[PDB]
């Protein structure tokens, strides 16, 4: 099953700041009205292995946060060193550990880098770009079980980490005693209208 | 050509007869007063108050080890510490230690009493560095001992801190072995820990406050430093310089190193952008790190200098036209009795009249310069 | 380098007296001071050390005190055998903080 | 112990002199440094130089004397510095003393030698 992101999938591409300015950029970002793929968790139904290729744009629409992480590796399987981000009430866990996971690894109801930080939809940009893995964030209220609605929402930087270890693959984690999307990103050229305070309001492709 | 403002518009007409007009002569220029370097607050501090305030230290043959490195190690709080009282230390001065930047940082904390606080030094021998704990000759460490006799000490003699005091060899540089093998001596018959020529090699000495300075225990801490032979991860903090508004200067604010001056900008920004720019991809504003406030930027003041004179034959005097300027950073004329200011610019040596009449000179804004009476 | 800034030049002081003499540096040298007295025609010789500890066979009538960036030496019960030169040095060996004396301090019994 | 200096007498202006410093009953142990220090005729103490002995080379320069003296270990019991572009400034009575590496004063100083700067 498939959907289309009407306008969703766009991120400030620097932490420069303008105002009532029409700003184009050549970044990799989402394309509009691109078919993007749908994932069900409930019922059974498991989470499948994705790709990379060049960046992930990961929205997930829940009611009780059944997401609880993200995996980025090009094997991930104790094969290689693979990025892995862990989401717990208590804190966010980022380590770069070997670990080995079976094909439906499910969650009850050497370590190079470290770090510590429907109504809702969680929308999110993971991408590496010169070593760099930047995340991208936002969490509007959606009040469409169905699909993403018809708006647009510019998505915030939140973490710089230099992981710096290339990541060809990419897994989601979920909970068990929910469905989410995930878009693609390549190199698309951009006009951001910059609003008076610096908000970016609306972006033709 | 630099001697004064008609001399200057004769060199620039190249003729000894300039004739009755405005000429531009040379480009004023406001050089920047001064540079300020606002750089951001630490990273990653990861300090030594924990390894030198400890609860209790380690015993000295098995002393405390700890590695540091991919940090910012402050050795200013060491610095300004007065309560150290033996600063033995080498390779490195204590006020440039901080600008020093190592690859990587060895703690090695325990106890030792005052009579051989002496023998924590390079190439020192004796019982204790020969049997607990040994210096490397090529020791380029910081040694920092300081007095403990009211923390570590108790009533009637604290046994919590064990040292050898025999042992058949000497310990190499940096060695630690807690196994503790049995002391044999003489005809070696002594298969347990008591016989004859043996004797237990690990032992306490009772610390007390009413013992003498030199049984007293003291902290000590050896900071064991090396060469950069490897790209650094634990180093010095950076410079914090405060900063100016009002005054034409060079800025450095998280690395923008621009030029102009700074004010209080009423425009807002959102909390994850640190710099604005303008229509034309030129910075306009910058986001302070050190406190989160923004200062708008405007390029250093300049413009043409213009040179109002009547004919050389009518006259000899001269005005000074400096193009959109403000006259209180012009001087950054000699004739400064009359200064007056238009928006054409900054005009002195002529004096504004009341009176209009027909333009002669014409300077700007509905504004002309005339020799008269 | 650090500087020692030793005062006064000059002193004079009557039999069985006492004599003050200080040392300022420029930076803060932790200790790591020497007190030194030298009799004209001789070789100068060790008195104090640590700026607090006495050598062997120094008399208890010699005392120095003092932390940071002050230093002081005290003679007690002077001596018509205690007229000398006495001289305060820092005694960093390899620590780029060099070990330049002060200006020397004469004393007058 | 004892310490001993040879090397030292009448130098012409301009010219380069050494001056060495030799032990007896000891031996130049990374415990100890080789400190070296000058006195004018009517004026005090001037630091000179130090070397850290045993096998360890490193070695501390006074700020007056960076770039005008060389010192440095030949052997475990002889020392060697050199003076360059003598003045007549320079002359002054050279003391070889000895430094612990635990940083107390120095003890043990040596009689010393006069060095004069003359034609
Ligand atoms: C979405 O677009 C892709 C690419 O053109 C296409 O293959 C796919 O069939 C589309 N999905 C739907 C539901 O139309
Ligand atoms: C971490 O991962 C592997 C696991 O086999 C280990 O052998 C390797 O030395 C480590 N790599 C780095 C770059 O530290
Ligand atoms: C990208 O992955 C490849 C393996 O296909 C690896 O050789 C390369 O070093 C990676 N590049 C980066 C920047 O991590
Ligand atoms: C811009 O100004 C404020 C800044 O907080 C914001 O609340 C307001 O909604 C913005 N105005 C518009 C028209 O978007
Ligand atoms: C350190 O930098 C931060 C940056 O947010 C600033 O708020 C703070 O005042 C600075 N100084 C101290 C002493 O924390
Ligand atoms: C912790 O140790 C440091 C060492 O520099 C000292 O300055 C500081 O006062 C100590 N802290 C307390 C709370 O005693
Ligand atoms: C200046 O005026 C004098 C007398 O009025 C005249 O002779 C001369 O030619 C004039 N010079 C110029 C350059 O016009
Ligand atoms: C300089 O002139 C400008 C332009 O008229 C004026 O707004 C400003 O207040 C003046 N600045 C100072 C520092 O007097
Ligand atoms: C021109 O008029 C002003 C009032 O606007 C008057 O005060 C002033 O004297 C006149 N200017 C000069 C330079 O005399």
């Amino acid at each position: 099953a498939y959907t289309n992101s009407f306008t969703r999938g766009v991120y400030y591409p620097d932490k420069v700041f303008r105002s009532s300015v029409l700003h184009s950029t050549q970044d990799l970002f989402l394309p509009f009205f691109s078919n993007v793929t749908w994932f069900h968790a409930i019922h059974r139904f498991d989470n499948p292995v994705l790709p990379f290729n060049d960046g992930v744009y990961f929205a997930s629409t829940e009611k009780s946060n059944i997401i609880r992480g993200w995996i980025f590796g090009t094997t991930l399987d104790s094969k290689t060193q693979s990025l892995l981000i862990v989401n717990n009430a208590t804190n966010v866990v980022i380590k770069v550990c070997e670990f080995q996971f079976c094909n439906d690894p499910f969650l009850g109801v050497n370590c190079t880098f470290e770090y510590v930080s429907f109504k809702n939809l969680r929308e999110f940009v993971f991408k590496n770009i010169d070593g760099y893995f930047k995340i991208y964030s936002k969490h509007t209220p959606i009040n469409l079980v169905r699909d993403l609605p018809q708006g647009f929402s510019a998505l915030e930087p939140l973490v710089d980490l230099p992981i710096g270890i290339n990541i060809t693959r990419f897994q989601t984690l979920l909970a068990l005693h929910a469905a989410y999307y995930v878009g693609y990103l390549q190199p698309r050229t951009f006009l951001l209208k910059y609003n008076e305070n610096g908000t970016i309001t609306d972006a033709v492709d | 050509c630099a001697l004064d403002p008609l001399s200057e518009t004769k060199c620039t007409l190249k003729s000894f007869t300039v004739e009755k007009g405005i000429y531009q002569t040379s480009n004023f220029r406001v050089q920047p007063t001064e540079s300020i370097v606002r750089f951001p607050n630490i990273t990653n501090l990861c300090p030594f108050g924990e390894v030198f305030n400890a609860t209790r230290f380690a015993s000295v043959y098995a002393w405390n080890r700890k590695r540091i490195s991919n940090c910012v190690a402050d050795y200013s709080v060491l610095y300004n510490s007065a309560s150290f009282s033996t600063f033995k230390c080498y390779g490195v001065s204590p006020t440039k230690l901080n600008d020093l930047c190592f690859t990587n940082v060895y703690a090695d904390s325990f106890v030792i009493r005052g009579d051989e606080v002496r023998q924590i030094a390079p190439g020192q021998t004796g019982k204790i560095a020969d049997y607990n704990y040994k210096l490397p000759d090529d020791f380029t460490g910081c040694v920092i001992a300081w007095n403990s006799n009211n923390l570590d000490s108790k009533v009637g003699g604290n046994y919590n801190y064990l040292y050898r005091l025999f042992r058949k060899s000497n310990l190499k540089p940096f060695e630690r072995d807690i196994s503790t093998e049995i002391y044999q001596a003489g005809s070696t018959p002594c298969n347990g820990v008591e016989g004859f020529n043996c004797y237990f090699p690990l032992q306490s000495y009772g610390f007390q406050p009413t013992n003498g300075v030199g049984y007293q225990p003291y902290r000590v801490v050896v900071l064991s430093f090396e060469l950069l032979h490897a790209p650094a991860t634990v180093c010095g903090p950076k410079k914090s310089t405060n900063l100016v508004k009002n005054k034409c200067v060079n800025f450095n604010f998280n690395g923008l190193t621009g030029t102009g001056v700074l004010t209080e900008s009423n425009k807002k920004f959102l909390p994850f952008q640190q710099f604005g720019r303008d229509i034309a991809d030129t910075t306009d504003a910058v986001r302070d790190p050190q406190t989160l406030e923004i200062l708008d930027i405007t390029p250093c003041s300049f413009g043409g200098v213009s040179v109002i004179t009547p004919g050389t034959n009518t006259s000899n005097q001269v005005a000074v036209l400096y193009q959109d300027v403000n006259c209180t950073e012009v001087p950054v004329y000699s004739t400064g009795s009359n200064v007056f200011q238009t928006r054409a610019g900054c005009l002195i040596g002529a004096e504004h009249v009341n009176n209009s009449y027909e333009c002669d000179i014409p300077i700007g804004a509905g504004i002309c310069a005339s020799y008269q009476t | 380098d650090v500087v020692m800034t030793q005062t006064p030049a000059s002193v004079s002081e009557p039999v069985g007296g006492t004599v003050t003499t200080k040392c300022q540096a420029s930076q803060n040298i932790f200790n790591n001071l020497a007190w030194y007295q030298q009799k004209p025609g001789q070789p100068p010789k060790l008195l104090i050390s640590d700026a607090s500890n006495l050598a062997s066979g120094v008399s208890s009538r010699f005392t120095g005190s003092g932390s940071g960036t002050e230093y002081t030496l005290t003679i007690g019960d002077l001596e018509c055998a205690d007229g000398a030169t006495y001289y305060c040095q820092s005694t960093s060996y390899g620590n780029d903080d060099g070990a330049a004396f002060g200006g020397g301090t004469e004393v007058v019994v | 112990e004892s310490l001993e200096e040879s090397g030292g007498g009448l130098v012409q202006p301009g010219a380069s002199l050494t001056l060495t410093c030799k032990a007896s009953g000891f031996s130049f142990s990374s415990g100890y440094y080789m400190c070296w220090v000058r006195q004018a005729p009517g004026k005090g103490l001037e630091w000179i130089a130090c070397t850290s002995g045993g096998s360890s080379q490193y070695t501390i320069y006074a700020n007056w004397a960076k770039g005008r003296s060389t010192i440095s270990k030949t052997s475990s019991t002889t020392v060697t510095l050199q003076m360059t572009s003598l003045t007549a400034a320079d002359t002054a009575t050279y003391f070889c003393a000895r430094g612990p590496s635990t940083y107390y004063g120095m003890d043990l100083w040596g009689p010393g030698t006069l060095v004069t700067v003359s034609s």
